[PDB]
RNA sequence: UCGAAGGUGGGAUCGGCGAUUGGGACGAAGUCGUAACAAGGUAGCCGUACCGGAAGGUGCGGCUGGAUC
RNA sequence: CUGGGCAGUAACUGACGCUGAGGAGCGAAAGCGUGGGGAGCGAACAGGAUUAGAUACCCUGGUAGUCCACGCCGUAAACG
RNA sequence: AGAAGCACCGGCCAACUACGUGCCAGCAGCCGCGGUAAUACGUAGGGUGCGAGCGUUGUCCGGAAUUACUGGGCGUAAAGAGCUCGUAGGUGGUUUGUCGCGUUGUUCGUGAAAUCUCACGGCUUAACUGUGAGCGUGCGGGCGAUACGGGCAGACUAGAGU
RNA sequence: CAGCUUGUUGGUGGGGUGACGGCCUACCAAGGCGACGACGGGUAGCCGGCCUGAGAGGGUGUCCGGCCACACUGGGACUGA
């Protein structure tokens, strides 16, 4: 448009979103984990999602989900928490490690076995 | 690392008999498996794929080592699936194999590896030892009266001796003229279809 | 021994008193392999009688592609519908750089040495009718004489002479 | 109002050879007339003269078809303009078609094409791709 | 300014990504050691020792002056 | 003389909290209408005014992204 | 009383041209201020009918406003 | 003889069957999968990609010609100010002469070393390392060119005004 | 963030310094900067380089090497090339 323009007026380029907040550029971020609880996901794919309201040490508060079957995770349990958004809850955008401070790994896992936290065989 | 493992299950999914002369192949040449015998779906990036597999399971050389011979072959002049072969040929089991000191690739990697070989009266043993222009490739004089060398002495007719290296008598030593261009390289495989792999 | 490749298959579809009436289309190459490229659409009801329509389509509409020995002569860039097709000429060790729409009609003519890029739509039955309208640009060094009354020593550069004695010698 | 009368002077070329025209007619210049010896020395056109108008000069430019309807000029393209200036040492001066085309280079010797200034190894500015 | 002249100078340069010939002024203080310039003035200046605060030139000579 | 920290004073600016309150988004299979899409049952939208549970209704001017002969 | 446009003559000046960030002026209708005027039409309003309801459509009435003077508002599907 | 694991196997994207499960348990980057025959969930077999590593998350560039100078748009998709007048700014018709600021040629000074590309050499190879040459897009000083842009001093009537 | 500046902009006579200089001081003149972004607010050590990219660009300043700034916070001189 009019080089002319392009020297009063620049160019300039769209502003990028912070696409994980809360975590303040750290990989994992630690937490304190009150309310374990259980939600509903959207308007198809119903279940009983496993969730949990972590109290992160950047002094916020996030929901983030429990992956695997089984967990021990009650109201003052240590949890370690990573990125990765699940779909179809709607507001969560967390995921608590497997095999972390205290979260135990997934029982009865032989496949994947790295994601969910296992040791091999005993 | 190396592969270590059946030498003919990797020939099968190649469609391709890569060493020299197999019983095992073309009674099955078809690729393993339970689900063996299906028809397979000709996709563009399976054809760029399993001939890249082609280059590595012949001369046993692993992804990121492989990887590094196409970051100086397309930096090189003249073309980059001519340099390609031509740096992966000059390795020294490569030598061995085409001198006729050795019966399979899997063999001529561990007599340079266990080092029964010296160069420039050098004790080698690496087998990923690039040779130049006029490098003799000795044996060691510990390794002759042995098995292996001297089922290597009257066996020197079966196979053709390229023309980019000359074997010379009693003193079972290879002279090595020149790097080949592409006429005395043997082919089981194409060459473009590994630069247009790593163009993905 | 023509080369044929089929592009894309998609389910068309049409709304009737009952339901639905489905059919299928089959944008088909067909190349010579050396020089000679065509395209045709073709569509029917069953999916093997599409891409049997397509090949009988695409060898009555061949034209022939100037090429100098691997690559094309001069870069161009064509306009379909609404599709952008940019294509450059290579050095002669580099394979063809293309997307799966325009790697058929260049593997299909012949061409070794190219890099191409689509710019436009990321429709595959305009990104091919841009490729061919690319194609149509081309025009050979002979040619090129003959339109500006020159010899050709002085209408090409010193570099293209001589890649093409390296070919034929 | 009429700025860049260069550009005009490719733009009258344009509409008469895609509209097959035998002969165009412009105002005259003495930058124009330096350009049209141009295209006539590479053979995109035949032979051109200068008329008398009402009012200064004007410049005549016949122009050269096939044997069919089949165009000598492929394209024009002004490149330096009065709002952007180009300008192009020897050693990267542009290549227009891979080789087959022609840059009108402004060189301090005269107008030039790419060959004429690069074995003369001088540069300057780049007026029009013609190819 | 009692023995101190402003000059504006002027300077054209491309431009580091659009390639355009821009046109851009600066204000020099030079210094004279007797005030004869008027509003106009072709003039010719040349650098030299800190003066003052902000003075760096001083007026060598003036060519066709204010008319 | 100048002078850091300290003391008093009225302003500037950026954030937290706040009884109560304005709207927005999304939730379920809630309640009351039927405004728009067909001439959507009174042709629709735009600016402005006043009015009405709610959509919206009517005035004045305008558009065809509506008609009519 | 006054602005612009077009054609012809080619008498005259001799590039005085084009666009124009900010800015300034003009700017349908509704509306708003002070004072006039008010036939007809007609938001709000009221009654009647229609209807499950009818704060609407249709009907009889009918205030602001529509009109004038001097200011403000500065918005429209202000559109090709 | 003392020495192999990890992810993945619906499409993208190389690699599929059986059993358990029955909108549950759970998966997932997208859109989607699971409601009694699931190649998508859990396990076993098989397979593929790598391999002393393999995967996940965080962050940046690419793909994105989705800030477009190279390289885009604006009748109806997002986008022409309601319309004109005018300030700074950007831009400028034909022609003669001149200065040589822009532009361009050439040469000396500078652009440290390391890194980077090329070519050889030395560590058993390689990473790494040494040497030689390019690179360092520039900037300053001297000497050439005047076609074009611009400055200065004139001329002309086609644009503009009377 | 649209008006900032009074030793502020300039001159003369002194003082000061290794040295030019409102650097300081007394008088005199009334200037200096700004829509090409002054004054203000947010952030940040800078570069050779590093990562990506076809290039142009975009992000970054970590090892190594050059330069700058600071040494519990804020100020101040002394000794000496
Ligand atoms: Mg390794
Ligand atoms: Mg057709
Ligand atoms: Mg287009
Ligand atoms: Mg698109
Ligand atoms: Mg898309
Ligand atoms: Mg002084
Ligand atoms: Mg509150
Ligand atoms: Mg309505
Ligand atoms: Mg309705
Ligand atoms: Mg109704
Ligand atoms: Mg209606
Ligand atoms: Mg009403
Ligand atoms: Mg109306
Ligand atoms: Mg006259
Ligand atoms: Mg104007
Ligand atoms: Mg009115
Ligand atoms: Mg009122
Ligand atoms: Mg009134
Ligand atoms: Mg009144
Ligand atoms: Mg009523
Ligand atoms: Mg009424
Ligand atoms: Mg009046
Ligand atoms: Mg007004
Ligand atoms: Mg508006
Ligand atoms: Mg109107
Ligand atoms: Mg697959
Ligand atoms: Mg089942
Ligand atoms: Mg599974
Ligand atoms: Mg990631
Ligand atoms: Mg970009
Ligand atoms: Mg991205
Ligand atoms: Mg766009
Ligand atoms: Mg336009
Ligand atoms: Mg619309
Ligand atoms: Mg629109
Ligand atoms: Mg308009
Ligand atoms: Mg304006
Ligand atoms: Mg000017
Ligand atoms: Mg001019
Ligand atoms: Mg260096
Ligand atoms: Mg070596
Ligand atoms: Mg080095
Ligand atoms: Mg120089
Ligand atoms: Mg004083
Ligand atoms: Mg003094
Ligand atoms: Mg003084
Ligand atoms: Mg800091
Ligand atoms: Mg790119
Ligand atoms: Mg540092
Ligand atoms: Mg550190
Ligand atoms: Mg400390
Ligand atoms: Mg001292």
């Amino acid at each position: 448009p009019t080089i002319q323009q392009l020297v009063r007026k620049g160019r300039r380029d769209k502003i990028s979103k912070v696409k994980t907040a809360a975590l303040k550029g750290s990989p994992q971020r630690r937490g304190v984990c009150t309310r374990v609880y259980t939600t509903t996901p959207k308007k198809p794919n119903s279940a009983l999602r496993k969730v949990a309201r972590v109290k992160l040490t950047s002094q916020v508060e996030v929901t983030a989900y429990i992956p695997g079957e089984g967990h021990n995770l009650q109201e003052h349990s240590m949890v370690l928490v990573r990125g990765g958004r699940v779909k179809d809850l709607p507001g969560v955008r967390y995921k608590i490690i497997r095999g972390s401070l205290d979260t135990q790994g997934v029982k009865n896992r032989k496949q994947a076995r790295s994601r969910y936290g296992a040791k091999k065989e005993k | 690392a190396r592969y270590t493992g059946p030498v003919t299950r990797k020939s099968r999914r190649l469609r391709t008999d890569l060493v020299g002369g197999d019983q095992a192949f073309e009674k099955r040449p078809y690729p393993p498996g339970q689900h063996g015998r299906a028809r397979i779906k000709e996709s563009e990036y399976l054809l760029q794929l399993q001939e890249k597999q082609k280059a590595r399971f012949t001369y046993g050389v692993m992804e990121k080592q492989f990887r590094r011979y196409y970051e100086e072959a397309v930096r090189q002049p003249g073309k980059t699936g001519e340099e390609l072969l031509k740096i992966l040929e000059s390795r020294l089991d490569n030598v061995i194999y085409r001198a006729g000191l050795a019966r399979t690739r899997r063999m001529a990697r561990q007599l340079v590896s266990h080092g029964h070989f010296n160069v420039n009266g050098v004790h080698v043993n690496v087998p990923s030892y690039r040779v130049s222009q006029y490098d003799i490739v000795d044996v060691r004089d510990k390794s002759l009266n042995t098995v292996p060398f001297q089922i290597a002495r009257e066996t020197a007719g079966e196979r053709p001796i390229p023309s980019w290296l000359q074997v010379v008598g009693e003193r079972q030593r290879v002279l090595i003229h020149q790097l080949p261009e592409r006429a005395q390289i043997d082919v089981p495989l194409t060459e473009q279809l590994i630069v247009e792999y790593y163009s993905k | 021994n023509y080369l044929e490749r089929v592009v894309a298959i998609n389910r068309v579809s049409k709304v009737v008193k009952g339901g639905r009436r489905f059919s299928f289309t089959a944008l088909v190459i067909v190349g010579d392999g050396n020089g000679m490229v065509g395209v045709g659409y073709g569509k029917a009801k069953e999916v093997p009688a599409a891409i049997a329509k397509g090949v009988e389509e695409a060898r009555k509409s061949f034209f022939r592609v100037p090429l100098i020995g691997g690559t094309i002569t001069h870069p161009v860039q064509g306009e379909a519908a609404a599709g952008v097709v940019l294509l450059r000429p290579a050095s002669p060790g580099t394979g063809v750089i293309a997307g799966g729409a325009a790697r058929a009609v260049l593997e299909c003519a012949g061409v070794h040495d190219i890099l191409a890029k689509s710019l436009g739509s990321d429709n595959a039955i305009n990104v091919v009718h841009a490729t061919v309208a690319a194609l149509k640009l081309l025009q050979r060094p002979e040619e090129v004489a003959a339109r500006r009354g020159l010899p050709i020593e002085d209408v090409a550069p010193a570099g293209m002479l001589k890649a093409r004695r390296k070919s034929e010698a | 109002t009429m700025t860049d009368p260069i550009a005009d002077f490719l733009t009258r070329l344009r509409n008469a050879n895609s509209a097959y025209h035998d002969e165009v007619s412009l105002p005259h210049s003495k930058l124009k007339a330096n350009i049209a010896q141009i295209l006539k020395n590479e053979g995109y056109i035949s032979d051109f003269r200068t008329e008398d108008a009402r009012v200064g000069k004007s410049l005549v430019i016949q122009l050269k078809y096939g044997p069919s309807r089949e165009r000598s000029i492929a394209g024009l393209r002004r490149v330096s303009k009065p709002g952007l200036r180009v300008y192009a040492k020897s050693t990267n001066l542009p290549r227009v078609l891979g080789g087959l085309g022609v840059a009108i280079i402004s060189t301090s010797s005269g107008l030039l094409t790419d060959r004429q200034a690069a074995r003369q190894g001088v540069g300057g500015e780049v007026l029009a791709y013609v190819w | 300014m009692q023995k101190t002249i402003v000059v504006e100078l002027e300077d054209r340069m491309r431009h580091p990504l659009y390639g355009k010939i821009i046109r851009t002024t600066k204000k020099v203080k030079a210094h004279d050691e007797d005030s004869v310039a008027g509003i106009g003035d072709r003039v010719s200046l040349m650098e030299t020792r800190p003066l003052s605060a902000t003075k760096r030139w001083r007026l060598v000579e003036i060519l066709e002056k204010a008319k």
